[PDB]
């Protein structure tokens, strides 16, 4: 049975750097190892294939090599459009399930930029929402890097820990940051119970955990 | 060169999945039709390939209950039984690939969901601006575009003629059973109450369409 080991899960250059990926096989492939790129919303695209071949239009700042049972991927001249995730696969296959054409795990290339601070805004629950018998509290940190990013809800100063949904866009080609929506969902019943709802933020770009918060009314 | 799929949607638990890739371009003898899928924020996984040989390639978890069939007038299908809830649920993809041309593309992907659950049209909630939503210059709007099923559901802003600054999140979720998302845009503060922003929802497997205005409160 074929596996595709695939390092590191994750790796950061800034702009004009290199980057390495490294890819396994069970047992030699020989040369049949594609390299493919999967940008946000996309179908994947072949960069490689045979291991060191190039696609048509490629530019020869990706670079493939290895054969048998190592591989490698190595991107240079980093440019902010090159963050994305980075998949190796067999084009070898059998019918008896040896060899198979399995995907590595993934590789993120995340582009290296200045920190930055979230952006927070908080937005109370609709008086239309509320008619439907549902609140919906959100919080919105925009266009901050890194990606790490913890959030904490506090109804009257109590956390709330399993009533939160988080969610993430990917890395942004452009500016290269990160937005994350948070979200509380409550009852209109529990929601008219406090009146002080806080989302609590930490991240590196900021030295003390900040507060944004609203008195419902 | 060009490929796509079809057939996709909800699926009944003890349903039995049949996609139909279309190759309209090429002469399908002597090219390989491969089937990955994707599962939401995860990782590719190759089901089965049909070689342009005619020969049959599966995946070892999927050789058991998945068979590729080929009808050379344009035409490739992959039938899949014992759905799981878990497990099938992801974006499927069919490719033009070869192992040892520089011929290689994929489909743009079509949503599968297996589950009991029934298709429900989407709840569209403004996130009006406010002091809690402003910080000097910038402002921030949204739609919460809450409790539908399945996915997916794409979101405009003013019918296409607002897109810098819009984040529209990856859907979550819900303990519920449903889905929810969120799509946001900050706007210049001294904007608002003379430029109006509406939030087009569109949910194709309900078939409806909304526009919230989004307004100051
Ligand atoms: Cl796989």
């Amino acid at each position: 049975e074929l596996d595709m080991t695939q390092t590191p899960a994750s790796v950061e250059a800034a702009v004009g750097g290199t980057v390495t990926i490294k890819c396994q096989a069970s047992q030699s492939i020989y040369s049949y190892l594609a390299w493919y790129q999967q940008e946000p919303g996309q179908p994947p695209k072949r960069l490689i294939y045979k291991a060191s071949t190039l696609a048509s239009g490629v530019p020869p700042r990706f670079k493939g090599s290895g054969s048998g049972t190592e591989f490698t991927l190595t991107i240079s001249d980093l440019e902010c459009a090159d963050a994305a995730t980075y998949y190796c696969q067999s084009n070898l296959y059998s019918i008896n399930s040896d060899y198979g054409a399995a995907f590595g795990g993934g590789t993120e290339v995340v582009v290296k930029r200045t920190v930055a601070a979230p952006s927070v805004f908080i937005f109370p629950p609709s008086d239309e929402q509320l008619k439907s018998g549902t609140a919906s509290v959100v919080c919105l940190l925009n266009n901050f890097y890194p990606r790490e990013a913890k959030v904490q809800w506090k109804v009257d100063n109590a956390l709330q820990s399993g009533n939160s949904q988080e969610s993430v866009t990917e890395q942004d080609s452009k500016d290269s940051t990160y937005s994350l929506s948070s979200t509380l969902t409550l009852s209109k019943a529990d929601y008219e119970k406090h009146k002080v709802y806080a989302c609590e933020v930490t991240h590196q770009g900021l030295s003390s955990p900040v507060t944004k918060s609203f008195n419902r009314g | 060169q060009s490929v796509k799929e079809s057939e996709g949607g909800l699926f009944k638990p003890t349903d039995t999945l049949t996609l139909t890739c279309t190759v309209s371009g090429f002469s399908l003898s002597s090219n390989a039709i491969s089937w990955v899928r994707q599962a939401p924020g995860n990782g590719l996984e190759w089901i089965g390939t049909i070689g342009g040989s005619g020969n049959t390639y599966y995946a070892s978890w999927a050789k058991s209950r998945s068979t590729i069939t080929r009808n050379t007038n344009e035409n490739t299908v992959t039938l899949k039984m014992t759905s799981l809830t878990a497990a099938d649920t992801a974006t499927y993809f069919c490719a033009r690939d070869s192992a040892t041309t520089d011929s290689n593309i994929w489909g743009p992907g079509t949503l599968v969901t297996v589950s009991s659950a029934s298709t429900k049209g989407p709840s569209v909630f403004p996130l009006a601006p406010s002091s809690k939503s402003t910080s000097g210059g910038t402002a921030a709007l949204g739609c919460l575009v809450k409790d539908y099923f399945p996915e997916p559901v794409t979101v405009s802003w003013n019918s296409g003629a607002l897109t810098s600054g819009v984040h529209t999140f990856p859907a979550v979720l819900q303990s519920s059973g449903l889905y929810s998302l969120s799509s946001v845009v900050t706007v210049p503060s001294s904007s608002l109450g003379t430029q109006t922003y509406i939030c087009n929802v569109n949910h194709k497997p309900s078939n409806t369409k909304v526009d919230k205005k989004v307004e100051p409160k």
